RNA sequence: AUCUUAGUUCAACUUUAAAUUUGCCCACAGAACCAAAUCCCCUUGUAAAUUUAACUGUUAGUCCAAAGAGGAACAGCUCUUUGGACACUAGGAAAAAACCUUGUAGAGAGAGUAAAAAAUGAUCCCAAACAUAUAACUGAACUCCUCACACCCAAUUGGACCAAUCUA
RNA sequence: UCUAGAGUCCAUAUCAACAAUAGGGUUUACUGGAUCAGGACAUCCCGAUGGUGCAGCCGCUAUUAAAGGUUCGUUUGUUCAACG
RNA sequence: AGAGAAAUAAGGCCUACUUCACAAAGCGCCUUCUAAAUGAUAUCAUCUCAACUUAAUACCCACACCCACCCAAGAACAGGGUU
């Protein structure tokens, strides 16, 4: 039980984490095929799938929302400047 | 190793008499290393309900060292069950009167409190002193290391490792040493 | 309840799969009311899966026949004897579907407490532990506090 | 009485000795935050079992995102101590609409593709 | 610097200090080689795996049998390989994964050979003076695993 | 009897969640935005998602029913012959 | 001289005043 | 509130069905002259909240942290308030409702952790021991792992099944 | 526990006032006796020791000691008290 | 340091007295085992949480029966004796 040091190794700190033991399939026929995979191998793509999409939703809705507010910055910073004619 | 099956099963759950001094050992460690013997927590093959509980024993059970002024403080307590019979005797007094007792009172301390416990006290041997009968010294296996390292005095400090140490002080040569 | 309950210990009939697996159904006797309510699910099972199921195993010799006249029920037999009633009555064609193949699928022993998960003959290849392993030996094979 | 907690903000200032300590920087700050959860709800007042039930950090460790604004963080100011936030890295950049089933949050926070 | 001895300077335990890499990169190669070359002629008999499987990690040796509490969708019968292999080992040499071993230098071999439901289990609950006791019947399925071959190959 | 003697065990584990309770410090003193620059960003999602809320909440209707579904009840005397 | 809550025992105990070791120690040199 | 405090009715809380759209958290602003915090909302994280139809059930609980009033600032004392726990699971402090850790439930002969060890008067003392071999390990029904999932509260309320008998 | 006040001189041979530090209760107004007794010591006696202002047995205090012992009667019964 | 005498407590007995009478008893009888010396830390000194030296036996104790009778043994069972 070593999950300081694992982790202090940029490893997971539970071997049943994330690894080779885990993830890989745990078997194939004896031709050679692969297996259907796993179905906690199915649910942890899933998750981890969920997990980059709100990623990417985040990010980009945070993006956006600092473009808008540069918008918002010109056209009141600027549009100050029509007054300041005729 | 292609043993048959019998000779095999015989082989793994035997049991094994363990010398062990006592000289200069105080009773606690002694104790411990007795216990795990006699439990059978030393055999990768242990559990509790297989019985593989070996023989443990210990000699110059007479002088073992008590650390402290324990001699002096250690109390051992019995009742009779009659009324007035609660006898409170320390560790200097109870070593007099049964040389063996302490070692014997720490080892059934420390082993675990069940059924079992009085068979693996009938394979504990306790001698007082260095004298052991044929018939046991014709059974032992191996003898277990002392727990304590016996410090040793000047006297059994030959002149090459006392010159050996520095002089770390002068004294004058007016004063009468 | 385990202590309640007798044991047995993980096994296979042949040594099934160390040469050449073989299956231990080799019987299975189908009754079936040709009239009977209770009969329902049985009637579908004949009528549009059993016909698939015997092309499926060509080892298992299936009989049905339609005199019990009011329950229906299936009996599998085993290469080693064993002998193993189902009650089919008032069941879907589903369920008999999963229960025949589970019959097929299955060794003819005893459906009780498997006491070990793993079952090896040689446990050992290094020479199973004795106290005497790991230990050392001395000169001349002398016990401790010996003299000669 | 017992009663919610204003923390300071002199607290939430970051020193000239805090920031080589860990691996952050004043100036371009870190989009999302990785929170999980690290202490029960039970024994601790009903404004905290709300917080935590809003974050989506009801199970246990079980990594969550959430953004980096302060409308957060003031959620995040009274769950403190029943949370480790860490910074969610993207030394790859954020995945395309391929790579996003083949991702991967490795312990130190970073998420990568194709493992 | 130096101190005289005494009974604290040093410590209890001794100085150990390892071989200079340089040589003990060379021995390693050497015993490596040695072990190949044992795998090479068949200077080995029964060997023996620790495969890891659906979440443990079974012992095992050639005309075992294992029990897997999961049902592994295979028909009876259909041979299969066994990867995530920890450790394997003969009489002589055994050879130990970081945590795997590569897919070409071990080939484990099972069979499925009976697929069953486990003997009936009991889930009861019961809580004094509330009047609350529940009863339940559970059969989780499962599936025997015989295994057939251990082999190796001289990789390494 | 009362009173403790609080161990060694228990100062370091205290310590453990000191350690991280001040680096969760320190990971909230630097926000992405401002309070005004956030304002607004993300309330056509909210939006949306109680939109859908609501549209789930006004769909409640009893099931459709199937003239098949009532005359398949007449298979429970379906006989051979 | 009441007895404390166990956790607010634990902060005390945790919290305390840890001097700073003097550089040499003064018996063996001024 | 009650010829009422051994009970009832109303409210508050709970449950079901149904309709609709905002509910909770929440910065800045704002609330008097004579310390903790509280109230109120834009956003934000969320998915709940209000309304309608229809019933029962509970009601003046114990302990712990805190601020007060009464009895010392005590009598393990009566009472008010904010919070937690209990009357629900599990592991710890010796036994342990009330302290610390932990919740959503099944199988596993897998794994990682949480809390968690003492310092220097009257029957019969009460674990046994240990000064110095490198700090890590141990430790749950928490979490991960392979499979399966409706399958751990009282009063109450909703739902799915059903033993045996009679009749068509 | 400070002795500070005394004691024919002097705090320590005795009380030792207030206070402080300790162990222990205070319920009413606007349950004994016989029988058998188990136990603690904070000791009444017996035992051992220190000082004494006992110049000595005994006294006085102080330490230690719980193996043993710790009476019979008149009057009366919140259970005690008085008396031989 | 001894010697007598008495009581009590425990244990036991019945020769005498006493109540009684093949015996059981007491009012009777018997037995009971903290002051020094040397001396350092602190060279004198100092009794030393310095080293170091001084101030209970007795009792029980036979592997193998038991029908009958007797008994100072006894509730039954056990125990002693039957030459
Ligand atoms: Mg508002
Ligand atoms: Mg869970
Ligand atoms: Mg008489
Ligand atoms: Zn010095």
């Amino acid at each position: 039980a070593g999950g300081q040091w694992r982790l202090q190794q940029g490893l997971a700190a539970n071997p049943s984490g994330y690894g080779p033991l885990t993830e890989l399939p745990d078997w194939s026929y004896a031709d050679g095929r692969p297996a259907p995979p796993m179905k906690g191998q199915l649910r942890r793509k899933a998750e981890r799938e969920t997990f980059a999409r709100r990623v990417v939703l985040l990010s980009q809705e945070m993006d956006a929302g600092l473009q808008a507010w540069q918008l918002r910055q010109q056209k009141l910073q600027e549009e100050q400047r029509k007054q300041e004619n005729a | 190793s292609s043993f048959s099956r019998a000779p095999q099963q015989w082989a793994t759950f035997a049991r094994i008499w363990y010398l062990l001094d006592g000289k200069m050992q105080p009773p606690g460690k002694l104790a411990a290393m007795a216990s795990i013997r006699l439990q059978g927590l030393h055999k990768p093959v242990y559990h509790a309900l297989s019985d593989c509980g070996d023989h443990v024993v210990i000699m110059n059970t007479r002088h073992i060292a008590f650390s402290g002024n324990k001699w002096e403080q250690k109390v051992y307590s019995s009742h009779t069950g009659y009324p007035g019979g609660f006898r409170q005797v320390t560790a200097a007094q109870l070593h007099l009167r049964d040389p063996v007792a302490i070692v014997k009172l720490a080892i059934y301390g420390m082993l675990p409190k069940n059924l079992h416990r009085r068979t693996m006290m009938e394979r504990l041997h306790l001698f007082p002193d260095e004298y052991i009968p044929e018939d046991i010294l014709k059974n032992l296996v191996e003898e277990l290391p002392q727990p304590r390292k016996i410090p040793k005095r000047l006297d059994e400090y030959t002149q090459e490792e006392i010159d050996a140490f520095p002089r770390l002080w002068t004294p004058p040569e007016d004063y009468r040493l | 309840t385990a202590r309640g309950t007798p044991s047995r210990f993980l096994a296979s009939v042949l040594h099934n799969g160390l040469g050449r697996y073989v299956q231990q159904l080799q019987r299975l006797s189908f009754s079936v009311s040709r009239d009977g309510a209770s009969s329902r699910g049985a009637r579908e099972f004949v009528e549009r899966e059993v016909i698939d199921f015997a092309r499926r195993n060509p080892g298992v010799v299936i009989y049905v026949n339609s005199r019990p006249c009011c329950v229906p029920r299936v009996v599998a037999e085993y290469l080693n004897g064993a002998v193993r009633e189902e009650s089919i009555h008032c069941k879907s064609v589903e369920e008999i579907s999963t229960l025949v193949q589970k019959l097929a699928d299955q060794s003819g022993l005893d459906v009780i407490r498997i006491r070990k998960p793993f079952h090896t003959d040689n446990p050992s290849i290094q020479g199973q532990w004795h106290p005497f392993t790991n230990k050392p030996t001395t000169f001349r094979g002398l016990r401790p506090r010996e003299v000669q | 009485k017992f009663t919610r907690s204003r923390i300071p903000e002199k607290v939430f200032q970051a020193s000239p000795e805090d920031h080589e300590k860990y691996g952050g920087d004043p100036q371009n700050p870190h989009k999302l935050h990785i929170v999980t959860r690290i202490k029960s709800t039970r024994r601790r007042p009903y404004w905290e079992k709300d917080i935590i039930k809003m974050l989506g950090l009801e199970k246990a460790h079980t990594p969550q995102v959430h953004k980096n604004i302060p409308s957060v963080n003031a959620k995040l100011k009274v769950v403190k101590h029943l949370i480790r936030i860490k910074p969610l890295k993207l030394p790859q950049g954020l995945p395309a609409e391929e790579n996003m089933s083949n991702t991967c949050l490795k312990s130190t926070g970073e998420l990568v593709v194709q493992w | 610097g130096y101190v005289p001895k005494t009974s604290l300077s040093s410590p209890p335990w001794p100085e150990v200090v390892l071989p200079d890499p340089v040589e003990e990169t060379r021995h390693h190669a050497e015993v490596v080689k040695k072990v190949n070359e044992m795998i090479v002629t068949g200077q080995y008999g029964r060997l023996f795996a620790v495969v890891h499987f659906a979440s443990r990690q079974w012992k095992v040796t050639s005309e075992d049998l294992i029990l897997i509490g999961n049902e592994l969708d295979l028909a009876c019968g259909e041979r299969i390989r066994l990867e995530k292999v920890l450790l394997v080992g003969a009489d002589n040499f055994t050879l130990l994964g970081k945590p795997l071993l590569g897919k070409d230098l071990v080939r484990v071999e099972a069979t499925v050979i009976e697929k069953t439901e486990s003997w009936p289990r009991i889930i009861m609950r019961f809580r004094k003076r509330k009047n609350f006791k529940k009863k339940r019947i559970v059969t989780t399925p499962q599936t025997v695993l015989r295994i057939n071959s251990i082999e190796i190959a001289p990789c390494l | 009897r009362r009173p403790r003697f609080v161990s060694l065990r228990a100062k370091q584990n205290m310590i453990r969640r000191l350690e991280i309770e001040a680096e969760n410090h320190y990971w909230l003193s630097m926000p992405y935005m401002t309070r005004e620059q956030e304002r607004g960003h993300a309330a056509v999602r909210r939006r949306e998602a109680f939109e859908a809320i609501k549209a789930a909440a006004t769909s409640k209707f009893p099931p459709h029913r199937f003239i098949a579904d009532q005359l398949d009840h007449l298979n429970v005397t379906k006989k051979w012959s | 001289r009441r007895v404390m809550h166990f956790q607010r025992q634990k902060l005390m105990a945790v919290t305390e005043y840890i001097p700073p070791k003097p550089a040499i120690h003064p018996s063996c040199l001024p």
